[PDB]
């Protein structure tokens, strides 16, 4: 009744961590863009 | 020799020196939950955050 998960199982699990990291990095780019866009707009005002 | 009917029931069996009871592992505090739950809690922790 014993079992052991293989490398393929650990590839999907490892994909989840990388995907979440990319999501954080993608949101941080969206945040930085708008911050730069607002900073420039304020300076022109 | 002319045997008779079995008066009792037996069967080959392995005898080993009774291995003394073991000490709960150093990480026994993870026993209450299966390894799958601990793995998924980490995923949930990352996903929620
Ligand atoms: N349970 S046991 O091993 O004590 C046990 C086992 C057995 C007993 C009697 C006892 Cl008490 N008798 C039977 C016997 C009764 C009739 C049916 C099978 C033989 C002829 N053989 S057995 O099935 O080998």
């Amino acid at each position: 009744n014993s079992y052991s998960y293989g490398w393929s199982f650990y590839f999907g699990a490892l994909s989840f961590i990388i995907a979440e990291m990319v999501g954080v990095l993608a949101v941080h780019m969206f945040i930085d863009r708008h911050k730069q866009l607002r900073a420039t707009a304020r300076a022109t005002d | 020799i002319d045997f008779s009917k079995p008066f009792m029931s037996l069967g080959i069996s392995i005898m080993i020196k009774k291995p003394q009871k073991s000490k709960p592992g150093v990480f026994s505090f993870l026993d209450p939950l299966a390894y799958e739950i601990w793995m998924c809690i980490v995923f949930a922790y990352i996903g929620v955050s």
